[PDB]
């Protein structure tokens, strides 16, 4: 989880600790991440989702999302996928509310995203280049 | 004294059971002319239920509207009140009634009695309606003429009240 | 300057949004945030539809379903209540009980009907430009179109009208929304009725968008005596509320209406040549079967099927029924006098045709309505009733 | 021809399709109206706003999305369903439900009104007047729900349907802009509705509370009830052609005035003390005074702009009009007392005046300190907000004397021993029930019509009963089942239960059993 | 146009010089007045055309003309009448705007009020009574 | 307690405010509030349309009416600019003048088709529930709409896809916006193609609304070999902008593309009983009377008339024609082979009637282009070309 | 036939239609791209988001009115 902060790492340094961690010479090559981001603008439909779906069955399918509010948005990042079912969404707003409805306010992603029936799902598969683990 | 709760007391029960005991159209429409007499509108005989006679005649009314569907063939639902008699009848006569009252004071007891003896299940409710309409234009009229005119020392004696109390 | 206090805003005015903040406690004083919770939800989850209309009505617990105590405030001279069970002689165990599937409050009415509204007028704009026009019949645009659709007006006029005592009358909020948006919806089929022939008129010199013809047939013409007869019975004749939802949507529109928008001038609009008459049509069958779920839900799944009441309103529904059915039959035996004006058209105009457009308005009817309720009737013999109208 | 034709682009506009609407009626015997009136005048007149079903859509449809933008995304995405005045947040529980059936109510006064109109124009204008009233109904409505969703206290704001019947304020509420309204003459409801109730009442109501609103950190009220008032000059307007025709007749002329005195007289005597209260006393942050907001609002620009022009007409100045004055002066002030001491009824967390509103209150109401400042004082000192004292304030006005009376005909409460409004209280007995009326205009009104006015009160439907089983009863509490919705403090702690009420022992009475 | 400022009169005094004046027999009874008054809710379109219209040319027409701010709406008070053409508006922001357009921000109205062709007037006039 | 500082907003913050209020200038820094007051403005006043769209596109002085300077910062290898006036024969004083005269930037092109969108939904299911598909004549439902309609989607498509590298290429910005809204109308009328199909497929069990037959039918029969020669030539075949937008709108389908939808498939679905494919027809034709206008103003406003340029560019404009009108005579001589297919209908599918609807056609045409531009054309010689095709 | 038909209420959907844009295309020689390019690989992918003309409008209008409604009221 921590890992997963905006803040994690070197960006709990400072002044001269920052510089130092930020030239050493094994940062200066990009490193594999794991994760995920995804970026949710603020609205009565989005905060109702990261209420009631990111942060109670989301995290508890994936206890590393980090959730940090950014103003005008939510700033999301976790470990290896995050779903959202407009399904589950429409039920919780009591209004029509389709995958593309959800969309609206999905304002940015790093990762892969797609949507698929009623869910949207941002992952750091590479799909059509990671192979599949198994043949189900 | 001290009211029971308001939606389930012992005064509802008691008289759900008494409708429970009608079986005819006939008894159910002196069941409900009399209830409605005794305990409906200013000239009611009795305030002993007042917090719970409209849930009550509510509760005749249904009694009363299921005998009739049961009970009556489809034209009589349409023409006849449950009295027996014809409804354009009854129409007629209650609306010939209301206009040859003298003052405001007989067109107002016309039309409060016409309503204690025939509101809907007893009258269809199409003609029920029209003459409830046609008594209260006549009504209105009378009572909006010089309304103003009589001082309110002189309603109170028209109108028959005990004076209980006047603030200084 | 002003001679009044500008106002600070709360919101945005530093010492005042200060002091606000200071005020408001640090956590919620309540969990529950789900506006009117204690509504019993018609379908899976509760919807927005529900939570702004249900309960709006303030009725007390003698008006069934009610929450509320006590007599009304204020009465009619006589006495007649606020709202009161002698509106109707249908009965039930909850008035609320009524759902549109549609769901529709205010908000979702008007953006529909909205986009309706502005793509009519770009569509005009195009058709006239494209001259698409030249092609119509002209018998058919001026001695049938312009005259007895013209007069049709007048049907969905009067079914508007019937509305009015029902919006005053009627037991509960999810009622009165349905009922005053199927009155905005037929008015809004007579006056794109009356929109459509003011349209050719300005394509078509010498073609008269007046209402005088129309009138005229409406009022005098023999072809629409029974329609107008039911309709002014439907709208003048009756104050029961559901009486009149019940005969207006649910036997004459559902019969009549059906037949004279979709079976004759939709349908025959497509074997004489006019692609101007379906977008028209389009509107008005769209909003018919907008209107048919509402009207659907409150007479087979409330009223019919109350636990207390269903076979008790079946009594009346059946009767009203046998009434308004001969009523409506006799204004299509009147109406198919039309088919003697029309130019021949193998499988529509003729005997066959007529016969089987008639078989699915009473056949649809039969499925749609009749069976639900438990009124019996023989398809047959009303298609052959009608027929007698028909000059072969 | 099949060749020839204009293909200039055309399309049809409103205007063009209304003009043909009046020929739209046609004459049959049974055409005409099925509620009772007096008025049978001809009443043939044009729309000021012509409009048909599609651009009625398009017009309403534009409003919605700009008033649900600004809800669903810019003020929340600022937070602002948090950023009111506790005091505030809190008046608007009541604002916006009691005008949720007013606004209610008028949908089925407008129905009467299209049932009523004989000309096929007035019958198009009112549906439009009902398809409004729909809306806002549902505005209202949503106002509430978004409070539900974004203010620290959702209670109250969450289930007013219900928990308004417990009530006493409630009752009058359903008189008001409710009863008044669809309970009569058809015809009438031109007067009563429409050049009183939307001419007059509702721009201080609706429009001028705005400025409250957004003084006490509220943007979302601003945003919804300027729409609603928006749909209000349609509505002004129907009502005015109806009155042309009413006043250009002798015989349903001589009507109109009695009924418009009725009319005035029957929506100040709640409006007045019942919106003076909620503003003045429901916010912490006051505009101006309230007796101003009425003498600009109600008594120059409405009496002097509609009634005092119509005066050339033989329309009177309403002969109550001094006793409403009165009323705007003192009455809110009066009806606080009664708000204060009975809190545990309502649905709404209350807030004594603090030190720098006491001021105010001297300041534009003198006299207001050594009494009514003096009485809130001494309830503090008791132990009014604290849930240990087994203190509230109706146990403490019966010990000396300030019995509290319910007026039959328009259900306001009145203490004739603290009052300073007008009003007297007359008791009379008829046909074995005792009856309270409380000034000579509903006095009236009752003596001539009994049997309009048979409103139960809370005294008779609570008789004998301990104030916290109506309360539990009507599920005047809180999810935990326990905290009450209602409180007598708006802070985030000590909030009381259905015990603390109990320890108090407060039992209802027969306020008549002395008479 | 002092008369027509929202605290003219007896709102310039407080406590009991109000009270007096508000109490006075003269003020129980209504007077005719003949202003009207137009309330416009704030927006960017309402903005504009208080500011380029309504405090331009309707002004220099009706110098009774008095605009407040009341925080979310424009105060507006006159003499005789307040007009808006939709077509002067519609000009000056650049995008199509009917008179059905205009009433989308037409708060309210003390007066009689109508539309004809693009214009919307709100008037002391009494239609149907006056000559 | 998040990682990241929750940030104070400068609008509520009363600190915040309180210092942004002390640093805001008590009077306007300037009174001009007219967002690029200086485009000049084709109408009375400028337009929200004009201020959004124009001057966007960043032009040096060396392509006409740029108000930039100096060369581009990265061109092509081997020197090809990032616009240029090398990307067409057409020339201009001033390439910002083109107005759209329905004035649409993003914001009321997708608002409209939003409407449609929306109201398309509800019409199909009510039209679903109304039953109307019954009378549809079977014949034009499965052997001519079903197969030929189909095929017609793939004309729509490479229309679409003709639009791609003026996308690209085309020198300003209302051009650009012209050009790509034009784009998603022609998809747009392809998938509603085939939107029909699938609909017709849910309502009459065995119709199969695969795409295998339409794509034979375009890629191999005869009535659509000439249509697809020139689609495939005005896509694939030229990059020159202004042809492709000429040749594709203006000559091709306003000639064939005009005879196909609304001579044939809207009018006779009018003489065979679809009440369907009028409600799609629709669409594509207010869709091509929008596009007209924008393409109008381009080619004769502003091209054919250029102060400097007009003559210049009639006579390629006139060349274009010459070659498409060829082209598209020859595509409609193969189409109107589709009437020997079709059941007849005198006045509609005799010679009579096809001769009367290219009459219509090749009139409108000469009227709304060819006039303009100063291009002589003999229409009953093209109507005669093309009736060389049809089988008596 | 002319009497029996199933009636009840359905659509099509976008995903419905998306599903046949693949076989819009057809082969011709011509059919290439017009710009110079390096790439010339296999590129017969499919689409993420399905989106169709009209679906497309109806999610970019649904943001655009929210928009303008948070500038041009509140
Ligand atoms: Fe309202
Ligand atoms: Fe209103």
């Amino acid at each position: 989880s921590a890992h997963n902060a905006y803040n994690a790492g070197i960006m709990q340094k400072t002044g001269k600790a920052f510089a130092d961690e930020f030239f050493a010479e094994e940062n200066q090559v990009v490193a594999e991440s794991n994760a995920v981001v995804l970026v949710l603008m603020k609205s009565d439909e989005i905060d109702a989702i990261i209420e009631d779906i990111v942060l109670k069955g989301g995290k508890a399918k994936n206890p590393s999302i980090v959730v940090e509010d950014k103003a005008g948005f939510w700033w999301i990042k976790a470990d290896g996928a995050i779903e959202i079912d407009a399904a589950e969404a429409g039920e919780l707003l009591g209004k029509p509310f389709s995958v593309y409805d959800l969309l609206i306010n999905v304002s940015s992603t790093v990762g892969r995203a797609y949507t698929l029936g009623t869910k949207f799902t941002i992952t750091s598969e590479l799909m059509g280049l990671d192979r599949a683990l198994t043949d189900i | 004294a001290k009211r029971e709760p308001i939606h389930d007391n012992s005064i509802r029960t008691e008289w759900e059971a008494k409708i429970a005991k009608l079986t005819s159209v006939d008894q159910a429409t002196k069941f409900i002319q009399d209830f409605r007499l005794a305990y409906t509108s200013p000239f009611r005989k009795s305030y002993d239920i007042d917090v719970d006679y409209q849930y009550i005649e509510r509760k005749i009314e249904e009694k009363l509207s299921v005998l009739k569907t049961e009970k009556l063939p489809v034209a009589d639902l349409i023409t006849k009140a449950t009295t027996g008699e014809d409804a354009a009848a009854v129409e007629a006569t209650w609306i010939a009634k209301i206009k040859a009252a003298k003052s405001k004071y007989e067109a107002e007891r016309i039309h409060i009695e016409f309503r204690q003896l025939y509101k809907p299940p007893v009258l269809p409710v199409n003609v029920f309606l029209r003459t409830d309409a046609a008594l209260g234009t006549v009504l209105m009229e009378i009572r909006n003429t010089d309304y103003y005119g009589t001082p309110l020392e002189g309603l109170r004696k028209e109108r028959g009240v005990k004076v209980l109390h006047l603030q200084a | 300057p002003q001679s009044s206090q500008v106002t600070k805003r709360g919101l945005t005015d530093p010492e005042r949004a200060a002091i606000i903040a200071a005020a408001v406690p640090d956590h919620a004083l309540d969990t529950q945030r789900k506006y009117h919770y204690f509504i019993q939800p018609r379908w899976k989850r509760l919807s927005e539809y529900e939570q702004l209309s249900c309960y709006a009505q303030p009725n007390p617990d003698w008006i069934a379903g009610g929450l509320d105590w006590g007599d009304w405030t204020q009465k009619f001279h006589g006495g007649r209540p606020s709202w009161g069970n002698e509106s109707t002689e249908l009965r039930t165990t909850d008035w609320y009980r009524h759902r549109d599937p549609a769901r529709r409050w205010h908000h979702p009415y008007v953006k529909d009907k909205s986009e309706e509204a502005r793509y009519t007028q770009r569509f005009l704009a195009a058709y006239s430009s494209e001259g698409s026009i030249r092609t119509i019949d002209p018998y058919w645009r001026d001695e049938i179109l312009n005259k007895y659709f013209g007069a049709l007006l007048y049907s969905e006029y009067g079914l508007f009208n019937a509305h009015s005592s029902v919006g005053r009358d009627c037991l509960s909020d999810t009622i009165r929304q349905t009922a005053v948006f199927a009155a905005l919806d037929k008015v809004d089929n007579a006056q794109m009725i009356q929109m459509e022939r003011l349209f050719i008129a300005k394509l078509v010199p010498g073609f008269d968008a007046s209402t005088d013809v129309p009138k005229k047939i409406w009022t005098t013409d023999p072809i629409y005596s029974g329609a107008r007869a039911t309709v002014q019975e439907i709208w003048q004749g009756v104050q029961d509320w559901n009486e009149i939802l019940w005969a207006g949507h649910a036997v004459y529109d559902a019969t009549f209406g059906q037949f004279a928008r979709r079976e004759f001038f939709q349908r025959l609009a497509t074997v004489y040549g006019d692609t101007l008459t379906p977008f028209f049509t389009a509107q008005s069958q769209t909003y018919f079967q907008t209107t048919r779920g509402a009207i659907d839900d409150l007479f087979v799944y409330c009223l019919a099927n109350d636990s207390e009441f269903g076979a008790h309103n079946r009594t009346f529904l059946n009767a009203w029924t046998e009434h308004y059915l001969a009523s409506s039959v006799a204004a299509l035996k009147d109406f198919v006098g039309l088919y003697a004006k029309v130019e021949k058209v193998a499988g529509a105009t003729d005997r066959a045709g007529v016969s089987e457009a008639l078989q699915r308005v009473f056949g649809d009817w039969k499925i749609d309505y009749a069976d639900k309720i438990g009124f019996r009737v023989d398809v047959d013999q009303k298609v052959d009733a009608v027929l007698a109208g028909y000059k072969n | 021809d099949a060749l020839k034709v204009n293909r200039a682009p055309v399309g049809v506009e409103p205007q063009e399709v209304h003009k043909w609407l009046q020929s739209f009626n046609w004459d049959f015997k049974e055409n005409r109206t099925k509620y009772p009136t007096k008025y049978h005048m001809a009443n043939e007149t044009k729309e000021q706003f012509k409009v048909i079903a599609k651009e009625y859509a398009r017009m309403e449809a534009a409003k919605d999305e700009r008033q649900f933008g600004t809800l669903l995304d810019g003020l929340t995405r600022l937070g602002a369903g948090n950023k009111v005045h506790p005091r505030w947040g809190e008046t608007m529980k009541v604002i916006s439900n009691f005008l949720e059936v007013g606004e209610y109510n008028a949908i089925a006064a407008s129905a009467m009104l299209w049932d009523s109109a004989t000309a096929a124009e007035q019958k198009n204008g009112y549906l439009a007047q009902v398809l409004d009233e729909i809306r806002h109904t549902h505005q209202c409505a949503f106002i509430n729900h978004y409070y539900s969703k974004h203010y620290h206290d959702p209670a109250g704001h969450n289930d007013a349907r219900r928990t308004r019947a417990i009530g006493p304020l409630w009752k009058g509420m359903k008189r008001v802009f409710a009863d008044g309204f669809i309970s009569g003459d058809a015809v009438e409801c031109s007067v009563n509705l429409q050049l009183v109730g939307e001419a007059c009442f509702t721009n201080p109501l609706i429009v001028a509370v705005t400025e409250w609103a957004s003084a006490n950190g509220d943007e979302i009220t601003p945003t919804v009830f300027l729409s609603v008032e928006t749909d209000e000059l349609r509505h002004m307007a129907n009502g005015y052609q109806t009155v042309v025709s009413i006043a250009n007749d002798p015989a349903s002329a001589k009507f109109l005035n009695t009924d418009l005195n009725n009319a005035f007289w029957t929506q100040q005597k709640y409006f007045t003390p019942v919106l003076g209260y909620l503003f003045e006393y429901g916010s912490k942050f006051k505009v101006e005074p309230w007796v101003k907001t009425w003498n600009r609002w109600v008594y120059e620009d409405w009496g002097g702009i509609w009634i005092g022009r119509l005066g050339k007409y033989g329309v009177e100045s309403p002969a109550s009009l001094r006793d409403a004055k009165r009323d705007a002066y003192w009455a809110h002030h009066d009806l606080a007392l009664a708000a204060y001491a009975m809190w545990p009824l309502g649905f709404a967390r209350l807030a004594l005046p603090d030190e720098e509103d006491q001021a105010w209150f001297e300041a534009n109401y003198p006299g207001w300190a050594d009494h009514y400042g003096k009485i809130f004082n001494e309830w503090k000192k008791l132990g009014y907000e604290d849930p240990k004292s087994g203190f509230i304030p109706y146990q403490w006005l019966l010990a000396n004397g300030h019995d509290v009376y319910i007026d039959r005909v328009s259900q306001v409460p009145f203490i004739p021993s603290l009052a300073k409004g007008t009003g007297s209280l007359r008791v009379h007995e008829f046909n074995g029930k005792k009856h309270s009326l409380t000034d000579d205009w509903g006095e009236r009104q009752w003596l001539i019509e009994p049997e309009r006015y048979e409103c139960h009160n809370v005294f008779e439907q609570y008789e004998g009963r301990e104030l916290s089983e109506v309360i539990a009863e009507g599920h005047g509490v809180r999810s935990d089942g326990k905290t009450l919705i209602a409180q007598p403090h708006t802070r985030g702690d000590n909030l009381w239960t259905l015990e603390d009420i109990k320890r108090a022992g407060c039992v209802f009475p027969d306020p008549l059993a002395k008479f």
